């Protein structure tokens, strides 16, 4: 759920 | 462009960032991910190419992100390269490159593509 | 790495780049592309990501270049991405991506793509 | 896929093309840029990964075209790679390369980079 | 290029393919990568760009292998994009991208990029 | 009028 | 161990 | 001769 992704 | 750059820019998967164009070809500001908290907020930084322009070129930016803040160290940074157009539909048109730390056996595999489009809206 | 990134960076082609790396992620320096003349120095700004680490992994980073300084303005920015690894032969693996600024119709073929190895030597 | 994929595709920048997939994973057939004349048809030829499919994944697929016909030869050729999704709104978002001949001197900036979707409408 | 091309290439990665340049810009035959074993052998399939050249100009070519045997199917394709070089030191320098089928969700992820130099030696 | 490109 | 990298 | 190259 990397940061660049959605969510997270 | 620099007065055009300045503020907030979303692209289609949700993302947000903010901004400022600072005179001598600056760009800072901070990139927010996802759900409307802290730790979705990572530091921003880049630089735009200022130009004299008679016939409707957009202007050349880049900036990078590590994504590495108080709640999340994701051992990577992402990388976007593209330009701004103002007007009308303002967007500015990117491609980006995500590295991730690896070790030297699967170095080969450490690097993403692909592109995103921010408008202001 | 922080302190094994610090310094001067020479790639394949003749370029050299000047960075610090500071204590929260930030990298900035200078780029210059040849002949030893302050006329192919630009700035560049960028960031890394910091890493606790028991497996010998590359620490990601990346830094934009905007190709505009007092004697020289290509309407264009490179922006590289990829891994320093610390040791004997330390070497920052990168791909990297120039965009020029371009008229709608050319923005197609507006965004090259390469990739570049530099070493301390 | 494979049925899914044969047939006509067009993308957002006004080109054709019309492949087959064929039993073992080949794809071939024919690129058309522009104009409705046989002097913008080029020859593609590539292939796509069959797979056994549980959850909705894309299926991967790549081709190539070089810019030589009877009419023009242009001294490149274009990759492009991504997944074709069937359904409703069947697509094929990818992301090429268009590598020119160039002298060695001028190697590093041989390779363009950008992306397209293909649309059955 | 064509008789230059034909044969067998190197990577630095352990890998091998074997292609033969058919005479009106068809590239087919095999990659393999490792063991030394039926099992890491793949169809390739692509074009090059014939060209009357007066000035040392590579030759631009691509490929593509999908990543299914009868031992394996890795539910992803890689197309390479760049030139053939002739003459002593002949090589073939190229930049990839591998793309593997995901889920919608996943697709943003779906596409690494690297590069590659193959030799006759 | 590269051939990738429109027209041409 | 993807069949592109080394080995496999 | 575009500044990221050699030379310029």
């Amino acid at each position: 759920c990397h940061p660049q992704g959605p969510p997270c | 462009a620099e007065a055009g750059i300045t503020g907030t820019w979303y692209n289609q998967l949700g993302s947000t960032f903010i901004v400022t164009a600072g005179a001598d070809g600056a760009l800072t500001g901070t990139y927010e991910s996802a759900v409307g908290n802290a730790e979705s907020r990572y530091v921003l930084t880049g630089r735009y190419d200022s130009a004299p322009a008679t016939d409707g070129s957009g202007t050349a930016l880049g900036w990078t992100v590590a994504w590495k803040n108080n709640y999340r160290n994701a051992h990577s940074a992402t990388t976007w390269s593209g330009q701004y157009v103002g007007g009308a539909e303002a967007r500015i048109n990117t491609q980006w490159l995500l590295t991730s730390g690896t070790t030297e056996a699967n170095a080969w595999k450490s690097t993403l593509v692909g592109h995103d489009t921010f408008t202001k809206v």
